[PDB]
């Protein structure tokens, strides 16, 4: 029983913090928490970790959702969410039942400026939920209304947020535009209202530099929305070619860094729904194959 | 109006007492001459505006329009403006204080009252108002270090149909502690709204029990008013334990909160439908545990709160009219914790049917053997159960005999 | 019983802090503690305050002597010690027995530089002990 009980005790013991004023007294215990949780790599220990960590009376996520005077808890999120993000798909076969509790767990307050260290994963955890749980009942059911209210308010805020969360807002709005059921067929049209001018604004109109994250977020948001409203009826030469040229414009690397999501949106939509825009091929040549 | 104008330019005085005199004298001025004055808004545009590092650039004159609402004066009789909205947002920008003395804002308690102002009398400005006001109110929480709870707390009880967007995100973010701020957020939750159905999974967490009694008197009443306002739909499995400390708020000091307790209990007994004795339902436990406090609540030292239960038990709710069934019901009303007062309470409940009798105009014999008399005396707490009749004071209505009996019975065992 | 019970409740209620990361979340509760303790000005309330505050299971001084991860607790000392310094001789007839516990209560860690806000009263409390208890058995005995 050594293998199971070792991790069980190493998790049960380190179930309380002592966050106070001292030398790095707000990061080290959480670092140990993460570095001891990572050792879970077998199905048995993975099941035990999913039972313990995703409990409601104890675990990392419970006090993450309960620590709200969280100025020095931003480092705790910085560690735990950035660990669980990789954890949810590195080994995620066991954890079906608690993605709803994970959605309850994510949360947001920060200074408006250049950075705060949890602005990367704050919605990237929900992006991993999008990737992990796809068409399943874990989605299309659980309060997508709260998201399309609050984050639509975030988009109407009109760039009063830094880069890292603005990318995620555009991306997650675009992907939530793909979860069709039960809501917002009428509000889907507003996405173009921005995505028509702002994508031109970001990349080649040098008013603001074509830095990668804003471009990647704007493209990913603009891309995922045409998963529905199929263009076999109308708008193939209107909103499936003059944004498609924008997709080509964005896929090419505006700098040689060429990060993951900057071209990923276009190629992903190409692999998924190239079948929708079809009248364009009547004149469009495929000589760009090389 | 032009006499008012100079004060409207100069209400400010560094002495606060003379400032109160100024406010009171303008209040009397508008209280006597309300039908001879008007309100030019250009005189008041700058009475709320300004831009300083903390406060009071061109404005300390806030009670100016506070008097308007307090004494029944309609606004916007003179025409509006497209940029009357800055009158809102500039004062909202006054949030950035570092004041040390529990005021938290020169941003007006009164400013948010536009939703109250312009609902009964319809002007369309509020609809464009609210969206942008809320946008900037959610944004500037990260501008500088100060709290925006007051920006809802003092505008509470204003336009309830849209007064709930804040909680929709705040509940994940600022569940409250810290005393006075805790009471402010209690008053914030006091707004009645449908926006929450599944939130009782929050109270499925325990410690809303000792926090109930954190600070004395009126501060904590919203906590019980929570259950009060969500009573209709419940299946109170957890109000079992939640009412257990309420068993001990007889032990915990309060009087207004104890009155709210008694109202809660009075609704409970009637509304689990006590006569609906379903054979299988789990309400049997709460039956007896609710009776456990409903009986003893009469022991409470507030005489008015004793009477509020004395009249309550005397309705057809449990106590019948038939004399021997009446004896049995009160006989059934005994509890081991009321033995000290049971005799007085039993006789009190028994003699009320004597207290209502149409035979009072029939004194015992009424035969006029003597002539007349009357008198009254008072020298200082007193007592009141005397009255004079047609005969000398020898013969009075029967109330004069029964009432002192229970009067003394409440005192001497 | 209103006079005594008012201060008793206003002290018993505010017996726990919530020191965390927020706007002035390390000073205001202690400021309220000090400003509500100062209202004690009668011999009865002074005796009650000396019984409650100078207890060992609860009070300001107990957690002052127990808060050692005390970077943001320096403001708590800044308030409480600077208040109790004036408190010990403004009205100090009642408090004979617990000057030894006060001596146990004072303590010292700080950055070496120009200032830290508890470097004024850290030994000035012991100076007030020197002034208050003079030739008495409270001194010449205790360590």
């Amino acid at each position: 029983a050594g293998v199971r009980c070792s991790l069980l005790r190493l998790q049960e013991t380190l179930s309380a913090a002592d966050r106070c004023g001292a030398a790095l007294a707000g990061h080290q215990l959480i670092r140990g928490l993460g570095q001891e949780c990572v050792l879970s790599s077998s199905p048995a220990v993975l099941a035990l970790q999913t039972s313990l960590v995703f409990s409601r009376d104890f675990g990392l996520l419970v006090f993450v959702r309960k620590s709200l005077n969280s100025i020095e808890f931003r480092e705790c999120r910085e560690e735990i969410l950035k660990f669980l993000c990789i954890f949810l798909e590195k080994m995620g076969q066991k954890i079906a039942p608690y993605s709803v509790e994970i959605k309850n767990t994510c949360t947001s307050v920060y200074t408006k400026d250049r950075a705060a260290k949890c602005k990367i994963p704050a919605l990237d955890l929900l992006i991993k939920l999008l990737q992990t749980f796809r068409s399943s009942r874990l989605m299309d059911e659980f309060k997508i209304g709260e998201l399309f209210s609050k984050f639509y308010g975030e988009l109407a805020l009109k760039k009063k947020i830094p880069d890292t969360v603005l990318e995620k807002v555009y991306e997650l709005l675009g992907l939530l535009g793909e979860v069709h059921p039960s809501e917002m067929i009428n509000n889907a049209e507003n996405l173009f209202r921005a995505f028509l001018g702002e994508l031109k604004t970001q990349m080649t109109s040098a008013v603001r530099e074509p830095k990668l994250p804003v471009l990647a977020g704007c493209l990913k948001g603009l891309s995922s929305l045409l998963c529905n409203f199929t263009k076999s009826m109308e708008e193939d030469p209107q909103t499936s070619r003059e944004i498609f040229n924008f997709v080509l414009k964005a896929i090419r690397p505006q700098i040689d860094l060429k990060r993951y999501a900057v071209p990923s949106a276009g190629l992903r939509l190409f692999a998924l729904h190239a079948s929708q825009f079809s009248t364009c091929l009547l004149d469009n040549y495929v000589s760009l194959f090389e | 109006n032009r006499l008012l104008n100079f004060l409207m330019k100069h209400v400010f005085h560094p002495k606060r007492a003379v400032f109160r005199h100024n406010l009171e004298i303008i209040k009397t001025l508008v209280e006597c001459w309300k039908d001879c004055l008007s309100i030019p808004y250009r005189l008041i545009f700058e009475k709320f505006s300004g831009k300083d590092p903390n406060s009071k650039d061109n404005s300390v004159g806030i009670q100016l329009l506070g008097i308007v609402m307090a004494n029944d004066l309609p606004p916007y009789d003179p025409q509006c403006g497209i940029q009357s909205s800055e009158y809102f947002q500039a004062l909202v920008n006054n949030m950035s204080f570092v004041r040390y003395k529990e005021v938290y804002a020169a941003a007006a308690e009164v400013l948010g009252l536009i939703l109250r102002y312009v609902m009964e009398r319809k002007n369309i400005l509020e609809e464009s108002l609210c969206e942008l006001v809320a946008k900037q109110l959610k944004q500037h929480q990260n501008t500088m270090e100060d709290k925006f709870i007051v920006c809802l707390n003092k505008v509470t009880k204003s336009f309830p149909p849209l007064a709930d967007r804040f909680m929709n995100a705040v509940f994940f973010l600022l569940p409250k502690f810290h005393g006075v701020l805790k009471t402010l957020c209690l008053e914030v939750v006091l707004c009645r709204v449908e926006g929450m159905t599944e939130l009782y999974f929050q109270l499925k967490s325990k410690d809303f029990v000792q926090v109930m009694r954190h600070r004395d008197d009126e501060r904590q009443k919203v906590c019980l008013d929570i259950i009060y306002k969500m009573m209709p739909k419940l299946k109170p499995v957890e109000l079992r334990e939640l009412l257990n400390p309420v068993v001990e708020f007889v032990s915990h000091p309060s009087t207004t909160c104890r009155e709210q307790m008694y109202n809660i209990l009075m609704w409970i007994h009637d509304n689990y439908r006590d006569p609906e004795s379903e054979t299988d339902n789990d309400s049997q436990e709460i039956f007896k545990l609710a009776k456990d406090v409903l009986i003893q609540g009469l022991i409470d030292e507030n005489p008015g709160l004793q009477l509020i239960i004395r009249n309550f038990w005397s309705h057809e709710t449990r106590l019948p009219s038939n004399t021997l069934d009446r004896l049995l019901a009160l006989n059934s009303l005994y509890s081991p914790k009321i033995e000290v007062h049971f005799l007085s309470l039993a006789t009190n409940f028994l003699l009320e049917m004597t207290s209502m009798s149409p035979d009072y105009p029939n004194p015992m014999f009424e035969h006029p053997l003597s002539e007349c008399e009357f008198q009254e005396y008072t020298i200082d707490v007193l007592y009141r159960s005397y009255r004079h009749g047609d005969l000398p004071d020898i013969q009075i209505k029967h109330s004069s005999l029964i009432t002192p009996l229970q009067a003394v019975a409440q005192r001497d065992p």
